[PDB]
């Protein structure tokens, strides 16, 4: 199976054709993406299966072939990538500014870009291409358009 | 039955369009993991 470094896209042929319910990002060997894209199950790669390691429903995260390898963390100040796979078109790199999700247990980063819904799992990056967490699980304000968390394990 | 297919390599790319606001939220997670906005 295929286990290179870098963003890939999470397929299903159950519905009609083939098509993309999520992203992730495979990092030392480890896949990670969002809880709400795969539900836990196992996952393909070739001829190889990817058993589940790690998962909760509260972080909207899951591991595959080990722990999370995700660390890097955002700022508070500078500019971030989405680096979108959205369905049938190419990855696409977004350059924002994060806005602020304030929380009783804290703050968190968030970014204002509208996706489909199978652009979940998408990885943010800081300026030295670490991943410093996923797209897909936010908000929807006044005006409908969608804002996600930067969603980082732990 | 899930599959993977690889997409791209995960880089920063100078000179990306530039898009999106940073908007403030007072938010709420509920035990589901569902964000909701509060007021
Ligand atoms: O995969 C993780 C994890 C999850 C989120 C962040 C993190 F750094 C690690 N596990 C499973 C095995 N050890 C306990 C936690």
């Amino acid at each position: 199976g295929e286990t290179t470094d870098g963003v890939y896209r999470v397929m299903t042929r159950r519905l009609l054709g083939s098509t993309q319910v999520g992203v992730g990002v495979m990092q030392e060997g480890v896949f990670h993406t969002m809880w709400h894209v795969t539900k836990g199950a196992a996952l393909r790669s070739g001829e190889g299966r990817l058993d589940p390691y790690w998962g909760d429903v509260k972080q909207d995260l899951v591991s595959y072939c080990g722990p999370w390898k995700l660390d890097a963390a955002w700022d508070g100040l500078s500019e971030v990538q989405l680096l979108a796979v959205p369905p049938g078109e190419r990855a696409k790199n977004i350059q924002t500014l994060p806005g602020i999700f304030k929380t009783k247990d804290g703050d968190i980063g968030a970014v204002a870009l509208d996706y489909p819904a199978g652009t979940s799992g998408s990885p943010i990056l800081d300026k030295c291409g670490r991943v410093i967490g996923l797209y897909g699980n936010g908000v929807v304000i006044k005006n409908g358009s969608y804002v996600s968390a930067i969603t980082q394990g732990k | 039955d899930m599959y993977i297919e690889r997409a791209g390599d995960i880089t920063w790319e100078k000179d990306a369009e530039v898009t999106g606001n940073s908007p403030r939220l007072d938010v709420a997670l509920d035990e589901s993991g569902d964000f909701s906005l509060v007021e």
